[PDB]
């Protein structure tokens, strides 16, 4: 026997990586886990790397990633990776919940990865914002403000949670300091979650293009997939490359290069490219309680596709309808987020609001409606 | 050709120790050769272009 | 918003960092920085750049040593504790007019004149947003803009009204290579310098990007005939099926 | 003398124009309009700044690629 | 949802005239569109089986039905993974699309709600 | 649900006859030219729709809405904007 | 169809050359410069990337002390900061040279005479680091009455040369020179 | 105008209300507001408007004389408050705090 | 002898995470062990010198290296804890040993 396969150690990487038996048809959009794997690696690389040169102390810290910039050697490059490979990591995360949402991989027997894979983008969501922050700029202070008050909207305790996630009255080096340390430390906690979803995956094996069993013609996963992972690595590094070594100010927001002043907030306040939609949410409802729970519950309600998709059938490949409804929910979300940037004016109000409803009727009525019709004219449609 | 193939590539450890004699190789004159046509497109921008009035 | 509060957009003016394979202009990097040394340091600090930043980028070595030494900065106590000044070094930063935030408005009616290290990249816009601001000056304010006291009408600056009133003028300074000063050059060339100033790496990030974006085609493209080589056995196998 | 000086005169008066006679009319209505009593005492009061933008964004789409070039 | 409740449902609609007058032509052309037969598919193939029930199911095919499922679905993965599509005598004509595994899934839920109900039992 | 080589889990096969060539005998390009030409339109057309119709609605639905903000933050639209506030 | 001895037709696919040496060396010559690009690309990411933990900019300023010598009186070691690293100056006596010029130059790990050390006999100028793994050397202490480094246990002479102990050099001596008689640039 | 003194971080605005401002403040039907107060509950003296300048939904600092109440508007979600500060439109839902501040003289407020 | 082997290991990281600790305090006891420890490079021939001066990032131990021990501090630790479930895995064919060194398989418990 293979010592690939005799060694206890060997063998579970081999399970991973090289025998694990893989459906034989999966498209590019099965290369986004493995994407998402390659910005891991390089957001530890290159954040290990800024933290050897970063001070999390207030009074330096935005002056240290100016040190970083300017003084480091290829301090620029590491410091542009890490905040363009935050943007990517993003654009890979929505392409891999949107692969999930289209093939239905949400559905048995693969909830448990969709649910801890919910869990892992709450992680993502937090870490990429804790290290937004460390940066001390005015959108850091300000981001700072809002991310730790959202815990005032829990009443009666709520005042006090804030003040002590602060470590303060107000955001100030305390804050600074301890989003320092986690952010640090969310990575490692969202690596264990990204393998818990694997194991929790590798009872079921990947789901595939057509949504049918691929029990009956399974490939290797080295390799064909390994191979095929290359192909969107170095499409990857290509898209990385024109950011990170010609534009690497193009995600970014220029009130970030002014020094965190917490007597003003700019007037232009627009979160992350990729909170835009959340954050459009949070406008849209005129509560406080109301917009945080809107906020969070925007990705939270994603742990109930499995009960609200009725299909018997998994995934969109073979449902028109439910492909329409998808593009429109896709593009609602792209709406939501375009209205994340706009200013709070007529009558992008209102229309943020009509997205928010759209957004969240989606799970609520129109998926469970659809599903449940389409079920019905596969039955008699092929009669 | 069966002979380039024999000495080359036919064992691993000849193969990558070609890669990597190969990928030296490379580095070196990509190095001298994208120099050279930096300084070419940018002619008369760079410090070296007008470090000479000094 | 209304356009006043927005500030008009600055036109897309082509420099020539622009454009992927393009450096700055040297010669207007050092033009730019003699405007910035006889007309914004009054005001401006430019905290984040030493002297030996501009080595080998806008100055010799002696140049930029002469620069420096020019200056006095704080050296370490003597042998009696008291404080002393030194001649400046390359390591130093340039200083700044202003001892304080508080110094600073007091020279300037109440407003702070921000550092400019970091400017390009701190404002939408970059070197066209410095450009445009530094020339956008009208002689008259248009009809019916009330500005506060103390305050220059310029479109680029959002809300009309800046604490800063026009300061280039053609010929406020005298280029040592003989370039006609008009404030259209000394704009640019200031504008040109200040984008250094935010991003000094821009050189050699984007020399480095063209051998990456050579380097990772090249690799794309193998690796695509390297994937298609390895699933051919895949994509052309055919079945024949006999029901049993 | 300043390029910029005379690029713009040049725009206004040709690719412009239609801009430029914005702004004028705008301008003349309101000084006109300051000019008359109870200007201070009024709800609005009406500015030129929309044209003035429409002026230069104009100007500045026409000149922005010739200054650059004579400097 | 459960195989019972769309097949109850359907034969709803198919009762009803008004309703089969207006669902039939629709059912028929998303059918068409949804293009299941365009890789060589029965409809019956594309039901999810990884549950309990539907693994039963599959288990009582007939050898002959289920070698032949196998095979579609072996010729389908290798359509998808082409991104090409039957021609000829791989697409499925309509009346090739049968509902073969639909008695057996009704037969095992049949079985398995009656479980279900009679565990909730009351004697009265 | 799914097992691992030798009992992956498949419904017993029979008589799939499965045939391939070593990818060295193959031309991994072979026919790549019809396939990026005409097989890319036959994909693309078949799923235009799905891509178009929500595509051109949401940018309408922003067309629409940049032009009435736009609108009301100018001189003609102060009427408007005094309502909407 | 039916036979399943009729290989289905892969006359699109199949290279007629399939066999040749010349067929398997091309998919070689991809596969090998695959890796030479990725080659080439890791050693020049590793190289970069890695160089951030080389010193920086700022940190590579160096000194030029100047250290005046009225202050120092007979039989003393003083203290220079330079580059972090100490400079001991010593004004060794008359009878400390001698002791220094004794030993023969033969049973030293790292044979040098005093001579070769200083410039002037009455300015023992070190970089005061020990040799060994980096300690500073208490002076005055030690077995060779010099200078002993506390950490390991070796002793320096009054040329501050290594005696015992596992420092394997002598105290480097940095590049000084004396502009005036009573000041040294370091 | 409105001034922003730092205390305890957050910023304080102190407006020196106009009489006019006052007048447009005592206005508006207290019943409906989100947080029902007049000005005479919030300030101590008319022409001393101080408020903890930190917004009452998370916590940005509205930017003064901008809003549709024309008082000052959160820019963060687009919370409007009063010349009394007090919020008028938008998500926040408590009117900008009044910290606990004395006039020693008529010339010095101390906080 | 596998989980032993990772286990030495183990033991090399947890002395490197606890000494660059350590200096973290960066009082006089941890500045010189920060010079000890980069310095063991030096051992290392002819490279052996540029190492050190790379791992302080400077020519002494300084501000740079203090903060990169920090980094590397923080990390080491999860680190340690990989390789600490990697010698529990590793473990697990054979399962613990016992005092007697006979077989357990005869006789085990929960
Ligand atoms: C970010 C980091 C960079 C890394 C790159 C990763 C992106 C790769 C990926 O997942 O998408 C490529 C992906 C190619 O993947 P594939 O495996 O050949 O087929 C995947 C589809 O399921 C196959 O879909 P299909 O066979 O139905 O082909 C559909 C596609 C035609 O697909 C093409 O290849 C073009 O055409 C369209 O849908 C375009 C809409 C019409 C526009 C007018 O392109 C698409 O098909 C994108 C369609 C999305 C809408
Ligand atoms: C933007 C609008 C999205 C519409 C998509 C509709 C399907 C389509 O045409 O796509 C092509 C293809 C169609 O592939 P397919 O697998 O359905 O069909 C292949 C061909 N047949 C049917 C013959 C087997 O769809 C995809 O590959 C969709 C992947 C979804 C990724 C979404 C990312 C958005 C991020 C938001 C996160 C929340
Ligand atoms: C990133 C590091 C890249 C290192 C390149 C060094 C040479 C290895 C290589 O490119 O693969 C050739 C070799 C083998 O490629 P191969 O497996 O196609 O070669 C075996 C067949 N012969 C020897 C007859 C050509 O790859 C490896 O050994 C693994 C290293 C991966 C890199
Ligand atoms: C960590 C972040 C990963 C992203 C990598 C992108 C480029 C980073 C390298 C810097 C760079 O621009 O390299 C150029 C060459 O491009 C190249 O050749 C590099 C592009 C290659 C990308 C993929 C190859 C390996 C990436 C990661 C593998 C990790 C293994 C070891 C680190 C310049 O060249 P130079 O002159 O600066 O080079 C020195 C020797 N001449
Ligand atoms: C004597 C005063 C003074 C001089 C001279 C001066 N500035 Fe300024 N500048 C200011 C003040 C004050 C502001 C702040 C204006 C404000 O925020 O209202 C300012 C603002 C700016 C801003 C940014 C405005 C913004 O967007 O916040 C830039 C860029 C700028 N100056 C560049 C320059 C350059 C370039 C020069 C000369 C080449 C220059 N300044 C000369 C006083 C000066
Ligand atoms: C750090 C972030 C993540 C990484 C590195 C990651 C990685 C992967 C990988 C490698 C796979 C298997 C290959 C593939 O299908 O692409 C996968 C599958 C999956 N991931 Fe993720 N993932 C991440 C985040 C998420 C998130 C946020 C979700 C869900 C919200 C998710 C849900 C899933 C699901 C459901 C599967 C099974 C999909 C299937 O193959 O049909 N993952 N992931
Ligand atoms: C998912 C993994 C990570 C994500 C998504 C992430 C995201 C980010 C983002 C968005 C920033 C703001 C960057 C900027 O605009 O400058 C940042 C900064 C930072 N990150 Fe990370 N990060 C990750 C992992 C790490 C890790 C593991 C470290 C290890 C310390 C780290 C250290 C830093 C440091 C020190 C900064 C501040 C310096 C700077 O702004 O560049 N990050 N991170
Ligand atoms: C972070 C440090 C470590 C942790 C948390 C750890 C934990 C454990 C645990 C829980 C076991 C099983 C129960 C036990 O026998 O006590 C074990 C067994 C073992 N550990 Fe460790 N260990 C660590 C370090 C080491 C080191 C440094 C070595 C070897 C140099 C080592 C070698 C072993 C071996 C050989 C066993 C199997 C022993 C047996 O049960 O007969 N471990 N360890
Ligand atoms: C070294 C052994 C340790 C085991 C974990 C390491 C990683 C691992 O398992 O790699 C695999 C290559 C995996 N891909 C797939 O499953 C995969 C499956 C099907 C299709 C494709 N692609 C399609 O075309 C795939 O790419 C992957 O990228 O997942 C990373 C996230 C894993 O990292 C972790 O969870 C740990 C941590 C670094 C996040
Ligand atoms: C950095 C983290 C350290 C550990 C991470 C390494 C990879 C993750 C392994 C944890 C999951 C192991 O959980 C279990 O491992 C075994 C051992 O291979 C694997 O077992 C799998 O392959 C083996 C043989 O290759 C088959 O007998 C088995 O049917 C199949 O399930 C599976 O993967 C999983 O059932
Ligand atoms: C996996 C680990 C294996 C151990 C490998 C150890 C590698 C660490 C050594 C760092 C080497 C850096 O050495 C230094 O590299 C830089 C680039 O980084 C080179 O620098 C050269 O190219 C860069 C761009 O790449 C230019 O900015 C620079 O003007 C030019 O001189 C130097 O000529 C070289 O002195
Ligand atoms: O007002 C906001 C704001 O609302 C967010 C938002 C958007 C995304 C939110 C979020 C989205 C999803 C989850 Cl699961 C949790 C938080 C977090 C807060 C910001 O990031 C921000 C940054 C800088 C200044 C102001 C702001
Ligand atoms: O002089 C030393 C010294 O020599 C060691 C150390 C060096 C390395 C340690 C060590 C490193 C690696 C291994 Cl595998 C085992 C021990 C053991 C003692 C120190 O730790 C030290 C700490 C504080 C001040 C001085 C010193
Ligand atoms: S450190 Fe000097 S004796 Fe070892
Ligand atoms: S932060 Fe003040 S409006 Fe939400």
């Amino acid at each position: 026997m293979a010592l690939r396969k005799k060694n206890s150690l060997l063998n579970m990487a081999n399970s991973y990586v090289l025998d694990s038996p893989q459906p034989s048809n999966l498209n590019y959009f099965w290369n986004f886990g493995s994407l998402l794997a390659l910005c891991l690696v390089i957001q530890l690389a290159t954040g290990i790397t800024l933290a050897m040169h970063y001070t999390s102390h207030a009074s330096l810290a935005f002056d240290s990633v100016e040190h970083i910039m300017r003084d480091v050697n290829f301090g620029w490059f590491i410091r542009y990776a890490h905040a363009n490979t935050a943007s990517f990591f993003f654009i890979c995360i929505y392409a891999h919940m949107g692969r999930n949402i289209y093939y239905g991989s949400y559905k048995t027997p693969r909830v448990l990865p969709w649910s801890i894979g919910v869990i892992i983008f709450l992680l993502l969501i937090i870490t990429a914002f804790m290290g937004y922050v460390l940066v001390f700029g005015q959108m850091s202070l300000w981001g700072a403000t809002v991310i730790c008050n959202l815990v005032s909207a829990i009443p009666w305790l709520g005042e006090d949670i804030v003040h002590f996630l602060w470590g303060g009255f107000s955001v100030g080096n305390p804050t600074l300091q301890r989003f320092f340390a986690l952010h640090y430390l969310m990575p490692f906690v969202l690596a264990v979650f990204a393998l818990l979803h694997l194991i929790a995956l590798h009872t079921a094996g990947s789901s595939n293009p057509l949504g049918i069993t691929s029990n009956v013609d399974k490939l290797s996963m080295h390799p064909y997939y390994s191979f095929k992972d290359l192909i969107t690595v170095f499409a990857f590094l290509l898209m990385f490359t024109l950011f990170v070594f010609f534009s690497p100010d193009k995600l970014g927001h220029p009130d970030n290069y002014i020094p965190a002043n917490p007597m003003v907030t700019p007037a232009s306040i627009v979160p992350e490219w990729y909170l835009l939609p959340f954050y459009a949410i949070l406008r849209a409802i005129p509560d406080k309680l109301g917009g945080v729970i809107a906020m969070v519950a925007a990705i939270l309600i994603l742990l109930i596709l499995p009960i609200v998709d009725r299909s018997i059938i998994r995934g969109n490949a073979f449902k028109p309808i439910s492909k329409l409804l998808f593009g429109f929910f896709i593009c609602n979300f792209l709406l939501l987020g375009v209205l994340g940037q706009v200013h709070i004016e007529p009558p992008f109000i209102v229309l943020g609001q009509i997205c928010t409803i759209f957004y969240f009727s989606y799970f609520l009525i129109l998926l469970p409606m659809v599903s449940t019709i389409e079920n019905i004219f596969f039955y008699i449609g092929s009669l | 050709a069966t002979t380039f193939y024999n000495v080359f590539v036919k064992r691993n450890s000849a193969f990558v120790a070609t890669i990597l004699a190969s990928a030296f190789v490379f580095d070196m004159t990509f190095e001298t050769a994208i120099d050279n046509f930096w300084d070419r497109i940018n002619a008369g921008k760079q410090w070296k272009d007008i470090r000479h009035k000094y | 918003m209304t356009a006043a509060e927005h500030g008009l957009h600055p036109a897309e003016y082509p420099w020539p960092q622009n454009g992927m394979l393009s450096t700055f202009d040297h010669a207007s990097l050092r033009r730019g920085y003699q405007v910035y040394k006889e007309v914004c340091a009054a005001c401006h600090s430019l905290d984040r750049i030493a002297w030996r930043n501009l080595v080998g980028v806008t100055h010799t070595t002696d140049e930029a040593k002469a620069f420096a030494e020019e200056l006095e900065y704080d050296d370490e106590p003597d042998d009696e504790g008291n404080p002393r000044k030194r001649p400046g070094k390359l390591a130093d930063y340039i200083p700044g007019p202003y001892p304080n935030e508080q110094a600073a408005r007091a020279a300037n009616q109440g407003a702070l004149p921000p550092d400019l290290s970091l400017i390009a990249k701190a404002r939408h816009g970059g070197a066209d947003y410095i450009f445009a601001l530094l020339t956008g000056y009208p002689d008259e304010p248009p009809a019916g803009v009330v500005l506060a006291p103390g305050m220059n009408y310029n479109p680029y600056f959002p809300g009309g009204g800046i604490g800063m009133a026009r300061t280039l003028f053609d010929g406020v300074v005298e280029y040592e290579d003989g370039t006609p000063a008009t404030t259209s050059q000394m704009a640019k060339d200031v504008a040109a310098f200040l984008t250094w100033a935010a991003e000094p790496e821009h050189d050699e990030r984007k020399k480095l990007g063209l051998k990456a974006i050579i380097v990772i085609s090249a690799m794309l493209g193998l690796s695509v005939y390297i994937k298609k080589f390895k699933w051919s056995p895949i994509k052309n196998r055919k079945f024949i099926y006999n029901p049993p | 003398p300043d390029p910029a000086i005379a690029l713009h005169e040049a725009a206004a008066e040709g690719p412009c124009h239609d801009f430029k006679h914005h702004f004028d009319e705008c301008v003349e209505r309101v000084t006109k309009a300051q000019e008359a009593e109870d200007y201070d005492h009024a709800e609005y009061k009406e500015d030129c700044v929309e044209e003035f933008f429409h002026l230069q964004h104009c100007i500045n789409d026409n000149t922005a690629d010739k200054l650059f070039r004579v400097l | 949802a459960s195989i019972t409740s769309v097949v109850k449902t359907s034969e709803l609609i198919l009762k009803s005239p008004l309703l089969s007058k207006i669902v039939v032509p629709l059912a028929k052309t998303y059918v068409k569109f949804s293009g299941y037969r365009q890789l060589g598919f029965k409809m019956n193939d594309l039901i999810i089986e990884e549950t309990p029930n539907m693994q039963l199911a599959l288990r009582r095919l007939p050898p002959t039905e289920s070698y032949d499922r196998v095979y579609r679905l072996i010729r389908a993965t290798q359509f998808s993974l082409s991104h090409k599509l039957a021609t000829g005598n791989d697409i499925t004509k309509p009346e090739e699309d049968d509902h073969y595994l639909i008695p057996y899934i009704l037969d095992v839920e049949a079985e398995a709600f009656e479980k279900d109900a009679l565990d909730n039992l009351e004697v009265v | 649900y799914m097992g691992w080589w030798g009992h992956m889990g498949s419904p017993p096969q029979k008589g799939i006859a499965g045939y391939t060539i070593s990818p060295f005998a193959a031309r991994p390009f072979a026919g790549v030219v019809h396939a990026a030409i005409f097989n890319t339109f036959r994909r693309t057309k078949n799923q235009a729709l799905f891509v178009i119709l929500p595509v051109s609605f949401f940018y309408y639905v922003w067309t629409q809405a940049s032009e009435k903000n736009e609108w009301l933050y100018t001189k003609a639209g102060r009427h408007e904007l005094a309502k909407a506030l | 169809g039916k036979s399943t001895y009729k290989i289905p037709d892969f006359t699109p696919y199949l290279k007629k050359d399939r066999n040749t040496d010349a067929n398997r060396l091309f998919s070689y010559f991809m596969i090998g410069s695959f890796g030479m690009l990725s080659a080439a690309g890791a050693k020049a990411t590793v190289q970069d990337f890695l160089s951030n933990m080389s010193a920086s900019a700022d940190v590579l300023a160096m000194a030029k002390v100047e250290v005046k010598l009225g202050a120092i009186p007979l039989g003393k070691n003083v203290i220079i900061k330079w580059r972090g690293k100490p400079i001991f100056i010593r004004h060794r006596t008359s009878e400390e040279i001698e002791e220094a010029n004794e030993v023969n130059v033969a049973t030293l790990r790292d044979p040098q005479t005093d001579d070769e050390r200083v410039q002037k006999p009455e300015w023992l100028v070190m970089i005061g680091v020990c040799t060994h793994l980096g300690c500073v050397p208490i002076g005055e202490a030690g077995d060779f009455g010099g200078w002993f480094c506390p950490c390991h246990g070796s002793h320096y002479d009054i040329s501050g040369r290594i005696r015992r102990g596992p420092a394997p050099l002598n105290l480097e001596i940095p590049e000084y020179d004396f502009a005036d008689a009573e000041t040294l640039v370091i």
